């Protein structure tokens, strides 16, 4: 048939992204465990600012998504080839105009730029009306990342309910985070807060808190957990106030949907996707 | 008619709570549900009668915002040939069986969705985060499943004493799995939650390998907060519950849809709050 076109996401741990060598290859890497890194080519853009051309580059992708897509592929057979999505987004609806359309990894995944994405990409009921999830690879939820030393209670902080400009707070731009606080009514006073301050990616907010230019970042707790244990400046405050899953992604008639969930159960059972996170979330502390 | 859907579930406190109806009314009233039983007449007869009982609990209410947002009416029912769901001679029984042999169109309640399971029913999108837990004693030194007490039990005098309740998921993924730790295990069979919950307080079980989402419950409604789930309540194989359909069932894709409305805008919360909550 075909090779299918694998759409992923620069999100650390799940999935890392560097240069090649000068020889086009990915340097031989070791885990923590002692085993080779498998990493596996993919084209991306190398200018990720908004609103400039998407001329796309070979670079060196691996972490738990990267693993867990090389064990379906075998598990199913497919071969495949992995880029970035090139808007460097997730995925919303967002009106044009009457019309309504998908961007990032969902837009590609409608419009067969992609055929799969393998991705920390959150399950939310607006993408299901649109696209096939698997069952989760991975449970986790929504916390808060904030500077150490900064003192906030959770979702219910006044400082996050009766905001005011002193104390900015932000997340993903086309997100599920994003949708998550447009959607629901009773969090529009922070919605309307964070629109004004919302970043294009996840690592340009880490960054932001680092530097006290933000002063809480709202994102995945598989994410900000995972940074607030290799950055001993950052911590997450508050614990899980949403829970969401993380799923593959496919188009509604993919032939490949039923037996890719089955593997993701297959993996939970077995213990592999515990191994994953051995390898690549759970190692420092 | 076709709206009309014959649907079962099994009791599992707190997901699925069995009162007996008044009998000057013979109507379930409060925030309950009717719900039959058919109990047997005696054990030389196939005669049985359908008992009308009454159903409340957190997946009872998620059925009945199921009922609402995608517009059906039920007969709810009890299971009672087995339990959640047990692959005998290659013929499913428990609730997994109701489904597959099209005796229900869905299965509602504490439903784990595993792999063998989704070869013969369709599952929703999980609705309640679970997987297995190990409740012990509180500072009880075991890191896990993994722990050498647990999969080397005979490398210590004495050796730890530990069991499961049999014949569903967690039995099912430690055979798989572990299978030196599964026919030491088998001697400590526990009969149901209840009995191991008594067995572990009294000292005659070190610890209970069993569904995260329950055991972690029953943690923090411990009299005096004794027992505890190792790990902060830690899931080894996360997974969750499910509504099961028949294979290729048109109510799928409105349920998943409406399920994840449900967590969306936050109505889930408020059934964990009222009905998962607990003072330890
Ligand atoms: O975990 C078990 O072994 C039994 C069980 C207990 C609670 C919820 N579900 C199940 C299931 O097998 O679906």
């Amino acid at each position: 048939s075909t090779r299918l076109k694998i759409v992923t996401i620069h999100q650390e741990p799940f999935v890392y992204v560097k240069p090649t060598m000068s020889d086009g290859t990915c340097k031989e890497e070791f885990t923590v465990n002692g085993d080779p890194v498998k990493k596996v080519i993919c084209t991306g853009p190398n200018d990720t600012s908004p609103g400039s051309p998407r001329h796309t580059v070979p670079q060196c992708c691996y972490g738990f998504c990267i693993d867990l897509l090389i064990k379906l592929a075998r598990t199913m057979n497919f071969t495949y080839e992995v880029h970035l999505v090139a808007d460097g987004k997730f995925g919303t609806q967002e009106r044009v105009s009457n019309k309504k359309e998908w961007n990032g990894m969902m837009g590609e995944l409608l419009s067969g730029q992609a055929d799969m994405i393998v991705a920390p990409l959150t399950i939310n009921n607006e993408r299901a009306q649109y696209i096939e999830f698997s069952k989760p690879f991975k449970y986790q939820g929504l916390t808060i990342l904030v500077k150490k030393g900064t003192r906030i209670t959770g979702i219910n902080d006044p400082r996050l309910r009766n905001p005011s400009d002193k104390f900015i707070y932000a997340t993903v731009k086309q997100s599920s985070v994003d949708i998550y606080f447009r959607r629901q009514v009773e969090l529009s006073t922070m919605y309307r807060h964070m629109e004004k301050h919302n970043y294009e990616s996840a690592a340009e907010a880490i960054q932001a808190v680092r530097d006290n230019k933000l002063h809480a970042f709202i994102w995945d707790s598989a994410v900000l957990e995972f940074e607030a244990s290799q950055k001993c400046d950052l911590v997450t405050t508050g614990e899980l106030f949403f829970r969401s899953g993380f799923g593959i992604g496919m188009r509604k008639d993919s032939p490949w949907k039923q037996n890719v969930s089955l593997s993701i159960l297959k993996s939970h059972e077995n213990g592999f996707m515990e191994d994953l996170d051995k390898t690549w979330v759970r190692y420092q502390e | 008619d076709d709206n009309h859907l014959s649907i079962v579930t099994l009791e599992e406190r707190p997901f699925v709570i069995v009162e007996d109806i008044d009998p000057l009314t013979e109507t379930c009233v409060r925030n309950t549900v009717p719900c039959r039983k058919f109990v047997k007449i005696n054990n030389s007869t196939n005669e049985g009668m359908n008992v009308k009982k009454c159903c409340k609990g957190f997946c009872i209410d998620i059925l009945k915002k199921l009922s609402r947002t995608v517009k059906f009416t039920y007969d709810l029912y009890l299971v009672t040939n087995g339990k959640h769901g047990k692959k005998v001679n290659n013929v499913w029984n428990g609730m997994i069986g109701e489904v597959v042999y099209q005796r229900a169109v869905m299965a509602v309640g504490s439903l784990t969705i595993n792999e063998e399971r989704s070869e013969v029913v369709d599952f929703s999108v999980p609705f309640v985060e679970t997987g297995i837990s190990v409740m012990v004693s509180r500072g009880t030194q075991v890191t896990g499943l993994s722990d050498k007490k647990f999969q080397r039990p005979h490398d210590y005098s004495p050796p730890f004493r530990f069991g499961t309740v049999p014949n569903g998921s967690t039995e099912r993924n430690i055979r798989n799995n572990y299978p030196y730790m599964h026919q030491y295990m088998t001697r400590f069979n526990q009969r149901g939650v209840e009995d191991a919950l008594v067995s572990l307080k009294t000292g005659k079980l070190d610890a209970f390998i069993y569904d995260a989402a329950v055991l972690n419950y029953m943690a923090r409604k411990d009299e005096g907060c004794k027992l505890v789930t190792i790990g902060s309540g830690y899931i080894f194989a996360t997974t969750g519950y499910g509504i099961a359909l028949q294979k290729g069932s048109p109510w799928k894709r409105q349920i998943d849809l409406a399920l994840l409305q449900f967590v969306g805008d936050g109505e889930m919360e408020e059934l964990e709050t009222l009905w998962l909550t607990g003072i330890c």
